[PDB]
C-alpha cells in the first residue's frame, strides 16, 4: 500500500 | 467481451514462468456468461470489462502485447507487485474513462511518457517502487482531477514541473526517494486542498518558496535530506494546519523564524543536520503541541529560553551539538512526559535544575562536554525510569553512594571526567539491567563493594584513574560476561585473583599502575579473545608464567616496571600476532632468546633497564628501538 | 552515522544465536559506544573484534564504509556466502582476518588496494579461485596462509611472495 514518508529521528549520545 | 475476453487471453500468453497454479487459470471460455463472473480480477458493467485487478499475482512479462486498443471501458487498473519489466507505453494515456492508474512495485524502467496527461478522469496514480528514469513530463499538469500522486522510490531527475500548479484537486503528493533537481516551483504552495507534501531525499536546490505559507491544509511537510538552502521563510508560520515538519539534513542557513510558534497544532519539528545560526526565539515555547523538538548538530548560540517550560506535552527535546550558553532554565525539565534530554556538546554552566525527573518518566539524559557543576538533584537520584545516563567531562561533585539512587532500568551510565567523591554504594547491584559502568577519572576512594560482582549482566567496567584500594577477591570471576575490565591507575592491593582465568570473553585487561604485589597467577592461559593485558607499575615479584605465552590473539602486552626475575622463555616466539612488548624496569636475568628473530608482527620492544646479557636476535622490531629500549643492562652485545 | 549505518547493515545479515551484537544500538549518533568496536579519537571505528562470535549469516558490502578500520576480526565462525569486493575501498587496514569459516568463491581481486595490509589469514574455508596477482604488489604483507582451501592455479611469486613458505600454501590443490 502506498504510504507516506515518515521522519527519522535525530541521533542521540 | 469476446473480443476484449480473446484479446486478454493473447496478452496472457506472454507470460514467462507461469505455473499452473496460477490464478489466472479461470480465463478459460472467452463468453459473457463466464468472462464477466468467473474470470479472476475482471469486473463487468454492462457485459464490458471496466476493472482490472491483478495485485500480487505473480505475473512475470512486459505490456508490450497489453490489448490497448480492445479495452476501451478500463477504470480501474491495478497491475502492482508483480514481475512485470520494459517501458511505460503512450498508450496507456489512451483509456478515456480511467479513474484509477497503480504499476506500482515492478520492474518497469524507462521515461514517463507525456500521454499520460490526457488521463482527464484520472483521480490516483500510483508508480511506485520502480526504476523509472527521465524529467517529469510538463503535460502530467493537465490531471486536473488528479487527488493522490506517488512516484516515490524511482529514479526520476530534473526538476519538479511548475505547471504541477494547475493540479488544483491534490490533496497528496508523494515523490521522495528520487533525484529530482532544482528550486521548489513556488506554485506548489498555491494548491487549496494540499494535505500531504513529501519531496524528502532527493537532490532539490534553491530556497523554499515563500509562497508555501498559503497551504492552509497541508497538515505534514516532508522535505529532510535534500540541498535546499537559503533561510527558513517566517512566512511557514502562518501554515496554521501543520502538524509535522521535518527539514533536517539540510543546507539552511540563518536563525529559527520565530513565526513557528504560531503553529499551535505542530507536534514534531526536526531541524537538525544544517547549519542554523543565531539564538532560540522565545516564541518557540508557544508552541502548545510539541512533543518531538530536535535542533541538533547545529550553530545555534545563546542560552534556552524560559518558555520552554510552556511545552507542557514535550517528550523528546534534541538540542546537542550546538554553541549554546548559559544556565538551564528550570522551564526545560518541567514536562512530565519528558523522556529523552541530548544536551551533549555544548558550552552550559551552572546546576542541573530540581524538576529534572518531575514526572518519573525520564529514559535518557544526556550531558557530555560542557561545563556543568555542583551536585545532583533529589529529583534525579530518586528517578527510577533511567536507561542511558551520559555525565561525561564536567565539573560534578558531591558524594557518589549520596547522589545516586536504585534504578532497575539502568542500561548505561559514564560519570567520567568528573569530581565525585565518596565510596562506591552497593545499591548499583540492584540495576541488574546495567551493562556499562563507566566510572573513569573522579575523586572516588574506598573498596570495591562485594555486590558490583554479582552483575552478572557487565560487559564493561571502568574503574581508571582513581583512589579505590583493596584487593580483588576470587568471586571476580562471577562477571564472566565481562569483555572490557579497565581498573588500572588506582591502589588496589594484594595478588591478583585466578579468578581472572574464567572471563573468557574478554577482549581488553588494564590492571596498570596499582600495588599488585605477589606471583602472576599460572592459570592464566585460557583468554581466547584477550588482544590487550597491561600489567604496568606494580609489584609483581616472580618469573613470567608460562602459561601467558598460550593467549594466541594477544597484540599487545606491558610487563614494565614492577620486580619480576627469571629468565624470558624463548615460547613468546608461540605469540604470532604480537606486536607490542614491554619488560622494561625489572630484574629479568639471561639472555634474550634467539627464536624471538621470527616475531614479524613485532615492531615495538624495550627491554631497558634491567639484567641481560648476549647479542640481540635481529627482527625488525630490534633493529628500529631506540637506544631508550636497551639502556642499563649487564652485558646485552 | 555513516559508519553506523554500515555496522548495522552487518548486524542484520548475521544470525546471532548469542547476542553478541545486541550492544549495537543504531540510534546512536556512532557505534564508538558499542562493544566489539573500538574506536580513534576522531570516533572512526578501527576494530571490530568478532572472532569466536558464533555469528552465521553472509557478509555485507557495507563493511568497505569504514575508511580507518584496521583491524577486522571475523574469524572462528559460521559465515557463508562470498567476500564482497568492496573490502578494497578499506583504505586504511593492517589486519584481514577470515579464517575458520564457510566462505566460499574467489579471493577478490580489489584486496590489491588495501597497501598496508601486513596479515592476511583466510585458511580452513570453501574459497575457490587462483591467488590474484595484485596481492603481490602491497609489499607490506608480512604473514600469509590460504591453507585447507580448494584453490587452483601456480604459486604466485611475483616479488613480495619470494618471502613466504609453503606451510601459507599447504592442503590448497595449487600445484
Ligand atoms: C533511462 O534508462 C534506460 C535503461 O538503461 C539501463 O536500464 C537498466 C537495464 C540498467 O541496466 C541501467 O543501468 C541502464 O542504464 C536507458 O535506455 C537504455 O540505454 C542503454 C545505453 O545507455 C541502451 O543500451 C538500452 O538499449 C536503452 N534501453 C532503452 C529501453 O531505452 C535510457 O536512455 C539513456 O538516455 C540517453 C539520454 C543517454 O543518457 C543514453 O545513455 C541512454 O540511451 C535512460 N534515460 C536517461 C538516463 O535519461
Ligand atoms: C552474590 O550472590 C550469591 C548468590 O546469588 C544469588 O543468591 C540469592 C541471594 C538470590 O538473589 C539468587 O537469585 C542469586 O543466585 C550470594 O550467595 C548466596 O547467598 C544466599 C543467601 O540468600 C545463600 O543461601 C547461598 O548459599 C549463597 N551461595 C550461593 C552459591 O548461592 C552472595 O551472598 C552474593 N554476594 C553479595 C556480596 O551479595
Ligand atoms: C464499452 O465500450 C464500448 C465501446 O466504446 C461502448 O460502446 C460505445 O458507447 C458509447 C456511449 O457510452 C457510444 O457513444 C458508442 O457509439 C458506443 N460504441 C459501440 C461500438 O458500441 C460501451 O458503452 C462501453 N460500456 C461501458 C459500460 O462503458
Ligand atoms: C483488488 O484486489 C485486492 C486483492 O486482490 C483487494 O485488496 C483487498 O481490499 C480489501 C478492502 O480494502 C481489504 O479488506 C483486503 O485486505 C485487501 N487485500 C489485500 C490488500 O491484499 C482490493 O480491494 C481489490 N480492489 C478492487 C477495486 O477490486
Ligand atoms: C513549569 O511548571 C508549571 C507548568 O505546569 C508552570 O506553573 C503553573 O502551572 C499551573 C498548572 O496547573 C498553571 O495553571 C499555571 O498557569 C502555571 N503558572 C503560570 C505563571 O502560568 C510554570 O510556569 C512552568 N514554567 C516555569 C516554572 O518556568
Ligand atoms: C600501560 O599503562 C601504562 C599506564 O599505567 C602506560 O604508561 C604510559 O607510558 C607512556 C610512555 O612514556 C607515558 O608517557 C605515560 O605517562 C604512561 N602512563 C602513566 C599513567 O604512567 C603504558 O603505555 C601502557 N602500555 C600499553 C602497551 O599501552
Ligand atoms: O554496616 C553498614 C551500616 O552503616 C551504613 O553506612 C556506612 C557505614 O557507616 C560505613 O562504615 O561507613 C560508610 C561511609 O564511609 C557509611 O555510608 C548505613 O547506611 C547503615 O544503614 C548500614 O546498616
Ligand atoms: C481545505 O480543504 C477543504 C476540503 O473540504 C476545502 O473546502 C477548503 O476550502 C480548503 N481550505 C482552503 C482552500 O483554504
Ligand atoms: C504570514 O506571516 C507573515 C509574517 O512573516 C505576516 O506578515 C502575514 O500577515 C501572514 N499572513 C497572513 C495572511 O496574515
Ligand atoms: C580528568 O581528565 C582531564 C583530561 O583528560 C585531566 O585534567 C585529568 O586527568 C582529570 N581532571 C580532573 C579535574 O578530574
Ligand atoms: O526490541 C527489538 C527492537 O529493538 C530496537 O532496539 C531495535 O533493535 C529494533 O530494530 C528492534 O526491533
Amino acid at each position: 500500500p502506498v504510504r507516506s514518508s515518515q521522519s527519522s529521528q535525530a541521533g542521540g549520545r | 467481451t469476446v473480443e476484449e475476453a480473446n484479446a486478454l487471453l493473447k496478452w496472457k500468453s506472454t507470460f514467462t514462468n507461469q505455473t499452473s497454479s496460477s490464478k489466472l487459470s479461470s480465463w478459460v471460455n472467452p463468453n459473457t456468461s463466464s468472462f464477466c463472473t468467473s474470470w479472476y480480477g475482471v469486473a463487468c458493467s454492462l457485459g464490458s470489462i471496466i476493472r482490472l485487478n491483478l495485485t500480487n499475482t505473480g505475473i512475470e512479462g512486459t505490456f508490450e502485447d497489453f490489448p490497448f486498443s480492445s479495452l476501451p471501458n478500463l477504470t480501474f487498473v491495478d497491475l502492482s507487485m508483480n514481475r512485470f519489466s520494459g517501458t511505460i507505453s503512450p498508450e496507456w494515456g489512451r483509456f478515456s474513462k480511467l479513474e484509477y492508474f497503480d504499476l506500482s512495485i515492478n520492474q518497469l524502467v524507462g521515461e514517463i511518457p507525456p500521454e499520460l496527461g490526457k488521463l482527464s478522469n484520472l483521480d490516483t496514480l500510483h508508480l511506485v517502487e520502480n526504476k523509472l528514469n527521465g524529467s517529469i513530463p510538463s503535460e502530467i499538469g493537465r490531471l486536473t482531477k488528479v487527488t493522490e500522486i506517488a512516484i516515490y522510490d524511482n529514479l526520476l531527475t530534473g526538476p519538479i514541473p511548475s505547471s504541477f500548479g494547475n493540479l488544483t484537486k491534490l490533496v497528496n503528493l508523494y515523490l521522495f526517494i528520487n533525484s529530482l533537481s532544482g528550486s521548489i516551483p513556488s506554485e506548489i504552495g498555491n494548491l487549496p486542498n494540499l494535505r500531504e507534501l513529501c519531496l524528502d531525499r532527493n537532490n532539490l536546490t534553491g530556497k523554499i518558496p515563500s509562497s508555501f505559507g498559503n497551504l492552509k491544509n497541508v497538515t505534514l511537510l516532508n522535505m529532510f535530506e535534500n540541498q535546499l538552502s537559503g533561510e527558513i521563510p517566517p512566512e511557514i508560520g502562518n501554515m496554521t494546519a501543520l502538524d509535522t515538519l521535518s527539514l533536517h539534513t539540510n543546507k539552511l542557513t540563518g536563525p529559527i523564524p520565530s513565526t513557528l510558534g504560531n503553529i499551535k497544532t505542530l507536534a514534531v519539528l526536526h531541524l537538525y543536520l544544517n547549519q542554523l545560526n543565531g539564538s532560540i526565539p522565545p516564541e518557540l515555547g508557544e508552541m502548545e503541541s510539541m512533543i518531538d523538538l530536535e535542533i541538533s548538530e547545529n550553530k545555534l548560540t545563546g542560552p534556552v529560553p524560559d518558555s520552554f517550560g510552556k511545552l507542557t506535552a514535550l517528550e523528546w527535546l534534541f538540542l546537542r551539538d550546538n554553541q549554546l550558553s548559559g544556565p538551564i532554565p528550570p522551564g526545560i525539565a518541567n514536562s512530565t512526559e519528558l523522556t529523552v534530554l541530548q544536551l551533549d556538546t555544548n558550552n552550559f554552566t551552572g546546576f542541573l535544575p530540581d524538576t529534572i525527573c518531575r514526572g518519573g518518566k525520564l529514559e535518557n539524559l544526556t550531558l557530555d562536554d560542557n561545563h556543568f557543576e555542583g551536585p545532583v538533584p533529589k529529583s534525579l537520584r530518586d528517578c527510577k525510569s533511567l536507561i542511558r545516563v551520559r555525565f561525561k567531562g564536567n565539573s560534578f561533585s558531591g558524594d557518589i553512594s549520596e547522589a545516586f539512587g536504585v534504578y532497575p532500568t539502568l542500561n548505561f551510565i559514564d560519570l567520567s571526567n568528573n569530581n565525585f567523591h565518596g565510596q562506591l554504594s552497593a545499591n548499583w547491584e540492584q540495576s541488574q539491567k546495567l551493562v556499562a559502568f563507566i566510572l573513569s577519572n573522579n575523586s572516588i576512594t574506598g573498596a570495591i563493594p562485594p555486590e558490583i560482582w554479582n552483575m552478572t549482566q557487565l560487559s564493561q567496567l571502568d574503574l581508571s584513574s582513581n583512589r579505590i584500594t583493596g584487593e580483588l577477591p576470587e568471586s571476580i570471576s562471577n562477571i564472566n560476561r565481562i569483555s572490557k575490565l579497565q581498573l588500572n591507575g588506582n591502589r588496589l592491593s594484594g595478588k591478583i585473583p585466578s579468578g581472572i582465568r574464567l572471563l573468557t570473553n574478554l577482549e581488553y585487561l588494564d590492571l596498570s599502575s596499582n600495588r599488585f604485589s605477589f606471583e602472576i597467577p599460572p592459570t592464566l592461559n585460557n583468554l581466547p579473545r584477550l588482544y590487550y593485558m597491561n600489567l604496568s607499575r606494580n609489584d609483581l615479584d616472580q618469573t613470567i608464567p608460562e602459561g601467558l605465552t598460550k593467549l594466541s590473539q594477544l597484540q599487545m602486552l606491558d610487563l614494565s616496571y614492577n620486580q619480576l626475575d627469571g629468565e624470558i622463555s624463548s615460547q613468546f616466539r608461540s605469540l604470532q600476532n604480537l606486536e607490542r612488548l614491554d619488560l622494561s624496569h625489572n630484574n629479568l636475568s639471561g639472555q634474550i632468546p634467539p627464536s624471538f628473530k621470527d616475531m614479524l608482527a613485532l615492531t615495538h620492544v624495550d627491554v631497558s633497564h634491567n639484567n641481560l646479557q648476549g647479542p640481540i636476535p635481529d627482527n625488525a622490531a630490534f633493529r628500529n628501538a631506540p637506544p631508550d629500549a636497551f639502556e642499563g643492562n649487564k652485558d646485552l652485545c | 552515522n555513516a559508519e553506523g549505518d554500515a555496522l548495522s547493515a552487518l548486524k542484520n545479515s548475521l544470525a546471532d544465536p548469542n547476542k553478541v551484537l545486541q550492544s549495537w544500538d543504531a540510534t546512536l549518533v556512532t557505534p564508538c559506544t558499542w562493544f566489539h568496536v573500538t574506536c580513534n579519537s576522531d570516533n572512526s571505528v578501527t576494530r571490530v573484534d568478532l572472532g569466536n562470535a558464533n555469528l552465521s549469516g553472509q557478509l555485507v558490502m557495507q563493511l568497505g564504509q569504514l575508511p580507518n578500520l584496521q583491524y577486522l576480526e571475523l574469524y572462528s565462525n559460521n559465515i557463508t556466502g562470498t567476500i564482497p569486493e568492496q573490502l578494497g575501498n578499506l583504505t586504511e587496514l593492517v589486519s584481514l582476518d577470515l579464517y575458520l569459516n564457510n566462505l566460499s568463491g574467489p579471493i577478490p581481486s580489489t584486496l590489491g588496494r588495501l597497501k598496508k595490509l601486513r596479515f592476511l589469514r583466510l585458511n580452513n574455508n570453501s574459497l575457490s579461485g587462483e591467488i590474484p596477482r595484485s596481492l603481490t604488489a602491497v609489499l607490506t604483507l608480512q604473514v600469509l596462509d590460504l591453507s585447507n582451501n580448494p584453490l587452483t592455479g601456480d604459486i604466485p611469486v611475483n616479488g613480495s611472495f619470494s618471502l613466504f613458505t609453503p606451510i601459507s600454501f599447504a592442503n590448497t590443490k595449487l600445484t
